[PDB]
């Protein structure tokens, strides 16, 4: 895998510019939506707006794409919100770093330009970061409107309400230490995207039937071993004898609501029922956290040491029958955390969109109670930050001004993107828009429903001053990296 | 190897359209007062640059029989007004180009030519309905320098253009006459010195 | 476009069309001033439409106004009547024509 | 980026192409000899579709409008991949005239909107159930064809099983859900008889009793296998609960019914079942109330089924089938009971049939009814293009490019007539301006005037949901950027 | 058209590119080999002149080229590589779907900020006003650079200073002349008043004359008509006899036998002299140019005062002291090739040219690149301020700006990246008295080091490169 001094930076960064223009299109709330294909067989032609989907779904092997996918896998798993604005600035910002190295400037002055213009924008941000009272005096409008901002281009426009709701129900009373067992999104197929309601429980009921009653108080909760049942035949009859011998020591707790994980066929669910026991199998782990965590239900493999009182604690548990569908309710938890977000969808995309979603929201929404900082959206933090980063290289002599100057048209390129994909004259309204920021400061922005100008903080559409933090820093450090490689066996 | 020169009527049809939506969609840019002007070169020593339409379209040399035809023609229009030349030529590439689709769709030339005589008598009806025209426009001094703006504001003339307006308004009075209203070979007021 | 509402087949087409080939004036205006060429002339056809006013045209000079009335761009009856009639002339012909033979063949 | 998408358009536009001129009554049948020694023919729009090579995306696309209209509502699968092939077409010229997509896709939103409120609101509709137009418009779709002369035999037992059960789903609307279907080989059309509740047709051979009031049902999916462990308990469980009708699924293994089985299972001689159809096993199970369970262990008390009346009687003489009334809930789908000694006899009345139950679900899914023959394509048309001149805004531009778009349908409609379609299109044009709703195309008496000779009338809901998933999709096409391989 | 059009530009404008600075590269005049054995030149100007152009547009660029050179001063180089930084600009930005007139505009009103900004910079030198002699070296020692007169440059600044005061009435240019010969050194310059030509009489023809009134000949059995003809040539020297003329322009030949007739009648026989100094005469001494001297007696003759021939230096060092007027400075150095004479010419040609505004114009701005990084400057700050696409117009007119003297510093074989950066950082604290200087190869106050431009030529410069700029942009097609 030999390679040239030049050759193999200059196709690392292709490759790397290639990954950024893949993911231009789908930015902001006017996505161009691409098709991924498997081709294979019968490979399926789903479609989507969201990039880090694409990401997920992208099979690339430079090692300079590898990087930057890496980036954007932490960049999704941190916040899961603004990914693709991280790797299509990484992308400009190595355009750019390609830009300078054809004027023979070496590399090296351009990073060490790069990360003190990072710190002029992060303290910008900083300064320009205004803490609204969402937080402080309880204002709701900013909820709203984060809300939102990270829910655009999606299918939830209609009970986006009960989501903000859900949201400020967890800025009031679910802020323990930054819940986030709380995200439970369960839905089905058939209906509309109008379906959105309250419930805290899991959507099985009892495999018995509808026989065994549905209100039990106590529920002293586990993970069984083994499927239940009364040399092959000698070594199975003393088996089954020393197991129900096992379970006649662990029947005197009392049991009404346990997890099985191993498979239960219909003489184990017979003994259940005969037992009053209830069993699930290969429940989502998600929920056997929030049953540990909310309820009490701890995960584990025997039951040998749990005996007499090493059994999960639970106030009251339920399971029903309602509208046609298996909808169980276990209402009478220990502490009502884990609100789960119940749907009715129609395909199978909006499964995982959905939860996708409402992660990001709730991730946000943490951000926005550890910080109760903001700034305004729609390209207006952008534009701030390549102000002062302006500003600071025309101050600034040296080489290193120019990089500063290629770090600042890289963030002005942002909203660039942005409007382009919503058909407006790009040019002109981000032309527009840093005319006016050097003296219409940040409370101008971009507007989208009208493909306008505007004062952004009137139209209310913010964004978390954490999430655009951590945006830029991951984004510097990404083209940081990057850049620093010269020549080495790295593609063929 | 196997070249043919067989023209049938529809294919013909199409050639001729596409060499006026070539020789029109050419000089379209030049339209307007900021129109981008033509550098016009001669093909042996000469090179100038202008922006009326007439002149590029009359400078310029065309192969195609139906373009030496339109330009021609436009230069006896330019010869009987000599404004509007580049709005006839566009606007006549206009509907060759956008008949181009009537064609395809089937219809015979000859009732598109019918319909467009038409729209034409409709046009003209239309526009002798909403002309707002001064009539006092005869001991107009004062409103006939604004009367050329239009046609010297495309340059920086502007600083000595009050100059020139009242040299044409004096021009246009010493030959006033008031029962042939024209002005012959003789009368002609051109005269090109260098320098100045 | 209003006289295509009350009219023959053929001749509903062909001023369907004209309305369109007119059209083309004022976007080759505002291209060669530089705006957008479609977005302008359709805002401006959409005020006349609303507006009486015919005036209404496109300000390639960046003016204040889409009224020509103060910017004193005026043109003669004579010269637009004889511009349009001569196009329609021009597109008649040529229409007419469907074959060009030349002495000299070269098979 | 446009690269594709102009890749995109053509390949849709060629995929529609192809089945451009099997529109209407009148429309030209196909042969594609694609395949592997495949006769292709036939005039029907879908199939030909479905049988057509898929490679591009944009094909795909379109074969999933074919298909969703035809789920939808069953109507104008041809209609809504003319119109969206139209409208690629139409947006082309947009694309090269230098429109972002978006502002194409909002503009034909807009459109969407705007025609589907002009078509519904000046249309024709039916206030009273008022059956006879019901009659009137399955006539209109159900002769001209071999079924002609059964639609006084069809139509009415179809509309008797709606009357039956006016089923609240979907804004009280008679769903797929009247009285569960069954057809039996053999015996004459004139054999249909509408039944309630769940009927069998599969071979049962008991030389005992199988006719009890107290018609307990149950499901035992666990039949016989090959090792007295899981044997003979199922005997047992049958004796005590006392069920009579217990059909045998071989889930399990084909010995469902060994002879030391089948005899233990005739001490009480019930009634023995086989092959049934996986589709019509959930439907089943809702009808009786039990549930599909293949554990005998679970089978208990509460597992027995409800019914009134189950009998091997030789309907029409040699038909053997089981009627059971009285369950939980029966319904499934709308009762035709097909019989029929000759082949097209049976396959014929049966597309017929759901032709019918197709088209009357879709007039009691929404009251309102519309004139066929391009006459909504042209009111269209006209309504929208009037809208874009008085809509402002650049997208004006394609509002009306979209109403121009939306011509094809009659153009092509008097083509495969022979008339001239231009010319009889802009005089229908003509026609319906200065006149009423109803002009439309006279495509087989040889010329054009109104409805009312005519008569043709359709659903509004064909019309709307074809214009509605044609608008969708390109929108959705529209927005694609870019395709990417290697997952 | 205009892709290719664009590219001519700009290979022309990179051709001159390296030319620019006290720096500059050397070129090759070649051609077919029969007379291109080798001419180089340091200038690039004279590059222009001899340069082979196809592309029309180019043509307009040269023909601009030309009319700044034989306009006042020398920035032919300066204003060629501006235009041609525009046009990768305009390039470039066509490259982003933008129009052309939107460019236009934006050029035009960042041209009038840049002016304005210039204007407000000026300083007045005081050779016009307290009689400074320092500003006078540094103006002449700037627009003298890269040649090597710098020994009797001295005589050069006197010719320079005394010009004010009596060889310009209102910024004449004409009453100096030039004149050199083949062997010498840098201490030949000398103050001269008049050509090289010497008597063709022989030596018995006195020194010194009386009065000169100086016209222009008209000339120089078929036998007897020939006879005929000289019989009236001697009725005609005989009329001139009584003239008392002592000075004479003979345009046409004359040989030997009316030859000595012109020397014993006292009228010397000038055999065709250059019209350069017969035009010297004519504005200075008073000797008008006529057709013919027949019709001339007595009131349509020359005026002068003085002339003597004399020979210094063992060449004819013919001196024409004495002339009416004392204006007519002449330069007469001893140059060793052929390229000094051309060289000395155009060089002493444009310094007495700059001068010459200097004394019309006295407010001068610092040059070395900080009027352009100022420009530059005020510029950048009119696009930050108004909106509208024709932002992206006024920076890219700012960008060819810094990039006028990025050329300058890589001429000199200095970096380009850093001490541009720095002077731009710098300028908007080390403000217009700032500068850069290619004898250290560093930034530094510019006012202290001396060196200034002259206004009214950086002015032109702006407003030639802009027009021509404006001008190929504007054409689309052919
Ligand atoms: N209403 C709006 N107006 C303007 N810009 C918006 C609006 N809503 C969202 N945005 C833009 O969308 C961007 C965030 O979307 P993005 O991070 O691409 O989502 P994802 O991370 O899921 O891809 C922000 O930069 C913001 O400027
Ligand atoms: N100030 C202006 N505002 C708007 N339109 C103008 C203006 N000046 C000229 N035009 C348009 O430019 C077109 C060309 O005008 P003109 O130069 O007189 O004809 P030609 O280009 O054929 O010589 C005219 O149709 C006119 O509408
Ligand atoms: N007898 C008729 N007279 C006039 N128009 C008809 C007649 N029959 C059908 N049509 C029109 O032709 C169209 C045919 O629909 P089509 O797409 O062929 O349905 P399918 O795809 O199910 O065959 C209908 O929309 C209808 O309006
Ligand atoms: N000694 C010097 N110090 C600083 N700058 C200089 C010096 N000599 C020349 N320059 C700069 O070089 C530019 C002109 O260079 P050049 O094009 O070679 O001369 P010209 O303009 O006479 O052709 C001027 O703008 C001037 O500022």
């Amino acid at each position: 895998d030999e390679e040239r001094a030049e050759t193999a930076r200059l196709t690392s960064f292709i490759g790397a510019i290639a990954i950024g223009d893949l993911v231009k299109s789908t930015l902001g709330p006017k996505g161009m939506d691409k098709i991924l294909l498997s081709s294979g067989r019968d490979a399926s032609l789903m479609v989507t707006n969201d990039g880090a989907t694409i990401l997920k779904n992208i099979g690339v092997d430079n090692p300079a794409a590898k990087v930057l996918v890496d980036m954007s896998r932490v960049q999704d798993d941190e916040v899961g919100d603004g990914t693709t604005s991280v790797t299509v600035l990484a992308a400009e910002l190595l355009r750019e770093a390609e830009s300078l190295i054809a004027k023979k400037i070496h590399p090296q002055t351009i990073i060490a330009g790069w990360r003190e213009a990072t710190k002029a924008a992060r303290e910008a941000l900083l300064s320009s970061a205004v803490d609204h009272g969402s937080d402080e005096v309880k204002f709701r409008q900013d909820l709203m409107n984060i809300a939102g901002t990270t829910l655009s281009s999606k299918l939830l426009t209609h009970h986006k309400d009960h989501f903000t709701k859900l949201a400020v129900e967890a800025v009031l009373r679910l802020k323990g230490s930054g819940n986030l067992e709380a995200i439970h999104i369960i839905k089905k197929l058939g209906g509309s995207l109008a379906d959105s309601y309250l419930d805290e429980g899991f959507l099985l009921d009892k495999k018995i039937g509808v026989n065994q009653p549905k209100r039990i108080e106590n529920a002293k909760i586990l993970i069984a071993n083994t499927g239940m049942d009364t040399k092959v035949a000698e070594i199975e009859h003393a088996e089954k004898e020393k197991m129900k011998e096992k379970v006649e020591r662990i029947l005197k707790h009392g049991i009404n609501c346990f997890i099985n994980r191993q498979l239960i066929y219909n003489y184990p669910e017979q003994l259940f029922g005969a037992a009053g026991v209830m069993a699930i199998e290969h429940a989502d782990f998600a929920g056997v956290e929030r049953l540990a965590l909310v309820t009490g239900g701890e995960i584990a493999s025997t039951f040998d040491h749990p005996e007499l009182v090493k059994l999960g604690s639970c106030k009251l548990i339920e399971e029903v029958m309602i509208g046609e569908d298996k909808l169980i309710h276990f209402s009478g938890v220990a502490l009502g955390e884990a609100c789960t977000i119940v749907l009715r969808g129609a395909t199978q995309q909006i499964l995982d969109e959905a939860e996708r979603s409402l992660h990001d929201a709730l991730c946000v929404l943490a951000q926005t109670v550890k910080d109760s900082r903001t700034v305004y959206g729609g390209g207006c933090s952008e534009m701030l930050m390549a102000h002062a980063v302006t500003q600071l290289a025309n101050r600034t002599p040296g080489k290193e001004a120019v990089a500063m100057e290629s770090y600042a048209k890289a963030l002005r390129m942002l909203p660039t993107i942005i409007a382009d994909n919503a058909g407006y004259d790009s040019a002109d309204l981000v032309a527009q828009l840093r005319a006016a920021h050097s003296e219409g400061n940040t409370t101008a922005g971009l507007d989208m429903r009208e493909g306008t100008i505007g004062d952004m903080a009137i139209l209310g559409i913010t964004e978390s001053f954490q999430v655009k933090r951590q945006v830029l820093l991951s984004a510097a450090e990404a083209a940081e990296v990057i850049l620093r490689v010269d020549n080495i066996i790295k593609a063929a | 190897q196997d070249r043919k020169s067989r023209l049938m009527g529809l294919e013909a049809l199409k050639s001729h359209i596409m060499a006026a939506k070539a020789v029109a969609n050419t000089m379209r840019t030049s339209l307007g007062p900021n129109g981008l002007d033509k550098m016009m070169v001669d093909k042996d020593g000469d090179v100038t640059v202008t922006n009326d339409g007439a002149t590029i379209l009359s400078m310029m040399d065309v192969d195609h029989q139906i373009a030496k035809l339109m330009v021609e023609l436009s230069k006896s229009q330019d010869d009987e007004i000599g404004d509007g030349t580049t709005g006839v030529v566009v606007l006549a590439g206009a509907l060759l180009e956008e008949a181009e689709q009537l064609l395809d769709r089937g219809i015979h030339p000859i009732r598109i030519a019918d319909g467009y005589e038409q729209a034409a008598r409709v046009a003209i009806e239309h526009l002798d309905k909403i002309s707002d025209s001064v009539l006092v426009d005869i001991k107009d001094t004062e409103p006939l320098i604004q009367t050329a703006k239009t046609t010297l504001g495309s340059k920086v003339v502007n600083s000595c253009h009050r100059q020139m307006a009242e040299i044409a308004v004096n021009a246009v009075l010493t030959v006033a006459d008031m029962e042939r209203r024209d002005v012959d070979f003789e009368l002609i007021k051109v005269e090109g010195k260098v320098g100045g | 476009s209003q006289e295509a509402d009350k009219c023959p087949t053929l001749e509903q087409y062909a001023m369907r069309a004209f309305a369109d080939a007119l059209e083309v004036i004022p976007m080759a205006l505002s291209e060669n001033s530089g705006m957008n060429p479609i977005q302008t002339m359709t805002e401006v056809r959409a005020r006349q439409v609303k507006e009486m006013n015919p005036a209404l045209g496109i300000d390639c000079l960046h003016k204040g106004t889409n009224d020509m009335k103060q910017q004193h761009v005026i043109e003669t009856l004579i010269g637009k009547k004889q511009q349009i009639s001569l196009a329609t002339q021009m597109v008649r012909m040529i229409l007419k024509i469907d074959d060009i033979r030349k002495p000299g063949e070269s098979e | 980026p446009a690269q594709i998408r102009f890749s995109n358009i053509s390949a849709a536009k060629a995929v529609a192409d192809a089945i451009r001129t099997s529109l209407g009554p009148k429309g030209m049948d196909k042969m594609i000899q694609d395949g592997k020694g495949d006769v292709t023919i036939t005039n029907d729009g879908a199939t030909i579709l479905k049988q057509m090579q898929v490679l591009h995306p944009a094909a795909r696309m379109l074969v999933e409008l074919s298909k969703a209209q035809d789920i939808e509502a069953g109507d104008g699968t041809t209609s809504v991949v003319i119109i969206a092939g139209s409208l690629l077409d139409s947006c082309t010229k947009l694309l090269q005239k230098g429109i972002h997509p978006t502002i194409i896709s909002e503009s034909f939103q807009k459109a969407l909107e705007k025609g589907i409120e002009i078509l519904t609101d000046m249309s024709r509709p039916v206030e009273l159930s008022d059956r006879e137009t019901l009659l009137n418009s399955a006539t209109t779709s159900l002769n001209s064809k071999v079924v002609s002369q059964y639609s006084s035999l069809l139509s009415p037992m179809s509309v008797n099983a709606v009357m039956k059960v006016i089923d609240p789903a979907t804004a009280t609307s008679v769903d797929l859900r009247d009285i569960k279907i069954v057809k039996k080989l053999g015996g004459t059309i004139d054999d249909c008889e509408l039944v309630e509740g769940l009927v069998l047709t599969q071979k049962v051979s008991n030389s005992g009793i199988t006719r009890v009031e107290k018609a307990k049902i149950g499901l035992i999916q666990f039949c016989l296998s090959a090792p007295r462990a899981y044997i003979l308990n199922l005997v047992k469980q049958i004796k005590k609960t006392g069920c009579n009708v217990l059909l045998i699924q071989k889930s399990i293994l084909r010995d469902a019914l060994s002879d030391l089985a089948l005899h233990f299972l005739n001490k009480m001689k019930i009634m023995v079942i086989k092959d049934i159809e996986r589709e019509d096993i959930e439907f089943i199970c809702k009808t009786i109330g039990t549930k599909p369970v293949a554990h005998i262990d679970q089978f208990t008390a509460d597992m027995l089924g409800s019914a009134e009346l189950a009998e091997e009687v030789n309907l029409n003489g040699s038909g053997k089938l089981l009627k059971i009334t009285g369950c939980a809930s029966p319904g499934k789908t709308v009762t035709i009971v097909v019989r029929g000694s000759n082949k097209l006899v049976i396959e014929e009345a049966e597309r017929s049939i759901h032709d019918a139950l197709c088209v009357i679900r879709c007039l009691v899914k929404k009251r309102a009814l519309i004139a066929g023959g391009g006459a909504p394509e042209i009111e269209l048309a006209l309504r929208l293009t009037e809208y874009s001149r008085t809509l402002s805004g650049m997208e004006s531009y394609c509002v009306r490019a979209f109403a121009d778009a939306m011509e094809v349908i009659p153009s092509t409609l008097a083509e495969n007539a022979g008339l001239n379609p231009i010319s009889t299109v802009t005089e229908l044009r003509n026609r319906h301006a200065q006149g009423e709703k109803t002009a439309g195309i006279n495509v087989r008496k040889g010329g054009i005037s109104n409805i009312l000779e005519e008569l043709v009338v359709q659903p509004l809901l064909v019309s709307v949901s074809a214009l509605t998933l044609a608008t969708e999709t390109v929108r959705s096409i529209l927005k694609i950027d870019d395709v990417v391989n290697t997952r």
